[PDB]
DNA sequence: TTCCCTATTTAAATTGC
DNA sequence: CAATTTAAATAGGGAAG
């Protein structure tokens, strides 16, 4: 079924799952396999998503590229993708790089806006785990949890060099491992290859964090290669340096109680899709990057 | 020069084609006959592939060609079936 | 495990026409409207550039994606191509980019190499006869068009360098091979369809380069009223200039189809490695930092 | 670089061939794929025929040199069954 | 029907062991294994050599030679051969060389002019590799033995001379090739093994030069007491000692199987058309006048 | 089936048809379809032929090089040839040529007694037709047969140019022709491009007569392009020469026999060839060339 | 797409010749 | 010596998820 999800103000992304894309009337429509056929609301729609079950005919395409839809293509769910073309601001009459990539850049190129930048989008990590509140795992409001806050907030304020911060960004992570393993009183240690479901729960919930910050990247069509906490050589550092705010507040505490009940992955990605859209967690990350470009 | 002759044809014109190439080429895959063989026995080829009679498809590829096509069903485009 | 092919190891290319890219055993195939499926060669092909008729599967969207096979719509200032973005590209060479395009004077250079790779393209794929590679009235053609984007002093100031370069390529292989045919894209015949199926497949060598190796289509060397359709259609004007239109023109002259002008197109830029040229070209002007 | 494969194997483990070469070159017609692939190229394609397993029946050719073969039970000088 | 095809350009050669040469669906094979039938081009076949275990039915023999396409019989030595004769091939050829052949100081310079022709083979034949073009000893041992047939006394004083050719030939090419074997006809070494199954491929591409071209062969040059066989061996000798001897000797010392050392021969016929050499190569010993 | 031929003295020519003929017990047996075995004697063989269905083995062709016969293919009637070796003076101890080329061609290269060997075998060609008779047809002792006898006897006799002599041959050819289709009381002129009965049975006859030929110049080691009425540049012109000793003699009246009460063309053959056993026309061919040769 | 038909093209084997 | 069978045999189809 059609998916509406909000990017700034209303819901123009639209993930469409299993059917057939097609022109009918004139106008570009879709048919399910039920034997239903709806069409699309072009002022409405600017973001047009394709799921597991889908085919658009060309003519479809140039008429949704015509007058003002970009259309692009990903995993179920809508929170993976794998094919879409690059946002402009008019992607007709003009073509160039949005405001949002000219700020973006103007913040990577300055070396005290990068250091800034890197300290805000500490900051939202912060303001992230103050704000996504869930009812399981750890309380963001007790001694502990929040005092490790204070302290990664002391040491974000307190640093200047880049290597600084990711050591705080270290320390916070294991420490919040830590205390996430405290309130469900089992002992972890962190690392990539360990082949239980924990540890390839997490990373599984890391693979959809990626992909809602590469969705909030193409939202608003800047790229992959421009870290802030990561190096430069890093692969695709600006996706998990984007993508550690679902990380640490959102990513750990679902997984991590889902893989306490230990459920499936289908009906994880399911479930997570489902938070996805209820908390609108990636217009959260537009309101981020928009802050964070706009300053 | 080394020429590549592929049939698509059918059951019984494939034998015909199998007793005028294979004097004149190797059979390696299945249908994909191969071997060195002059210009002059190419001329000879075309010549008693025309007079194979109607149903023949045959295409020769001599290394990256297409150099004598008789008969077709359907070639997809570009290089394929 | 299954380390695959790079975008630069990519020989094989299509361009469909009333197709349908659909899922058949795993394997991307094109099935035409005649009633028989095209088998791709996936993780080899540069891209399958869709024209009028083509329904692009989403797991055969999924398998050409993360092989590396950008798929493209073709029927320029509507075209748009839907690069792939899961398999994350080269950073080093992204970050680079972007250092050479928000800067202007970088922004002219890269610009400036970027429509010069048409001029080392029409010398590295010396695949030209006909009009020839050195017969002063298409060497003369790409020599002007070097001398046009040898100065780039603006994206927007050379912004249609590469229509004028298709022009006078497109009228010289007339005035040589006999023929009258404008730049046109309804002129229904076998000379216009031929470099509008051929131009289809010179996108279909750029979408690759820009998916594996270089940035993305956003940032492009040419922006303007007349450099509508990304950097994507800069990477196939390095292409179009002389593996599209010549293979085109000698299609035309010599009578021969569609299919085979496909078929011609295909095999020059899998002998030429004009593919593994674009993608090791994009890398060049990128990662030069 | 232009290499020529052609699979000699049986049911399923043909399908299989057909998956991972077709994925590197286009299909001509009765088992034979044909096309470009550069050398690297082939080497990963020979890794996942490897990995494919054993019932593998393929015989590569670069012109008319075997470039390689995998799994075999009578190929003679000409290359006929 | 057809110009049937010329032997100067026929592009194929074999021999074949344990099997049961015979027509099936119009077509001469091979049976080398139990059921595996093969084909065999006789429009560009030079010669079937059947070793032991080995028939040739006639069905085989009247599809196969009407077009100039030999056999003989592998089991040096004694051999009858089977040339085609109902073909009438051309008369100037052989009307010229009895009317030489009858005069012993003519048939000497025949004989002078076929056996300088060792060097010629080693001339237009010149990719090889280890011993290469010359190793300071072949072209040396060429050399002299090209003025000892320059002198060319008489026949019989020639009889067995060529032998010191190629036993000199055997145990100079095994100071570099490491073994110490010896020329047997019955030792189940590589190295005998090889270079007795490729005089089994001179044997072919020398009748089937006098076969098609119209000598009948046992009219002889260098007879005598050891030297049996006749003209072919006169004509195999040219092609063995210059040709099949440094590609046995590579096969024995990469010490790969028969057949792709065949493979290698049928190459290196086919890329050079030495058979081709050797009916412009005696027709200007036999049309000369 | 094993049927023998005479060429010089003794009854030597076995030829093989449609049998197996490999090594049983160290020695060359041949088996036949029918499932028997029989052996070939040794000392009386010099030539040994395989007609259709024949295979012979190596090891065979092994013992039979080593121990001094010829072997050879031939087509239906066992009699065509098709592939054979070739005649030395002793396949084992010396590979030297055979005498009947050194007479012959010593005679033939000076024009004067090459001369005499044209006129001497238009001589046996006239005794060919006077020697050897049938129960049908043409007889031999009329009054036309023994005139055209007497003209070709002078007109072989008093010329000394070749032209002449093709002349001569052209006119009986032309005149024997019309005596024998006035015998068969119908009217005739020879054209190879007519594919009537008559003169395809005419042209089977004369390609049959040609096979005579080629097996009797075979027999001595004689090769067949070496003409003496024809021209040099004539493919096969011996051939030619050779069968127009019979051409005009058996060949003319079987074939005008057989197109006269129409039967076929492979009965004809088999005619042919129990008239081509019965009456030793080889070992006649080879009597005449031998008394041609050494003069 | 994995999967299962399922028409097919297809051989090489039979088999006179 | 080709006179034809039988299949070794694949995309080519429908479903499906």
């Amino acid at each position: 079924m059609q998916k509406q999800i909000l990017t700034s103000q209303k819901r123009n992304m639209y993930i469409l799952s299993r059917c057939k894309v097609l022109v009918k009337n004139g106008q570009v429509c879709h048919l399910h396999e039920d034997g239903n056929v709806y069409t699309v609301p072009y002022a409405n729609t600017v973001f047009i998503g394709l799921a597991e079950g889908t085919s658009i005919t060309n003519e479809a395409m140039s008429m949704l590229a015509a007058n003002g839809v970009i259309v692009f293509w990903t995993k179920g769910g809508g929170y993976d993708m794998f094919a879409a073309d690059i946002i402009c601001h008019l992607p007709q009459a003009d073509y160039r790089p949005t405001k949002y990539m000219q700020n973006w850049v103007r913040l990577w190129l300055d070396e005290e806006k990068k250091l800034s930048a890197a300290k805000e989008i500490l900051k939202m990590r912060v303001d992230s785990l103050s704000t996504h509140v869930h009812d399981f795992g750890v309380d963001v409001e007790n001694k502990r949890v929040s005092s490790i806050v204070n302290k990664f907030d002391k040491g974000v304020t307190q640093a200047t060099s880049f290597e600084s911060l990711l050591g705080h960004e270290g320390t916070f992570v294991k420490s919040l491992y830590k205390e996430y393993a405290l309130e469900y009183e089992i002992e972890f240690k962190r690392d990539h290859k360990s082949a239980d479901n924990y540890n390839k729960f997490l990373t599984l919930g890391n693979y959809y964090a990626y992909g809602i910050a590469r969705s909030s990247l193409w939202a608003l069509g800047i790229d992959n290669s421009f870290p802030l906490l990561h190096g430069s050589t890093r692969r695709g550092g600006l996706v998990f340096d984007v993508a550690d705010i679902i990380k640490t507040s959102i990513i750990l505490p679902l997984a991590f109680h889902a893989a306490d009940q230990g459920m499936s992955n289908t009906e994880f990605k399911r479930s997570c899709v489902a938070y996805f859209d209820k908390n609108d967690i990636l217009a959260y990350l537009i309101n981020n990057i928009k802050r964070l470009c706009m300053e | 020069m080394f020429i590549r002759i592929k049939c698509f044809s059918k059951q019984p014109i494939a034998k015909k084609v199998s007793r005028e190439v294979s004097a004149y080429l190797e059979y390696t895959g299945n249908n994909t006959w191969e071997g060195h063989i002059s210009g002059q026995g190419v001329s000879n080829l075309q010549t008693k592939l025309i007079n194979v009679g109607k149903g023949v498809k045959v295409v020769c590829n001599y290394q990256d060609k297409v150099l004598f096509a008789i008969g077709n069903v359907a070639m997809s485009d570009t290089g394929s079936v």
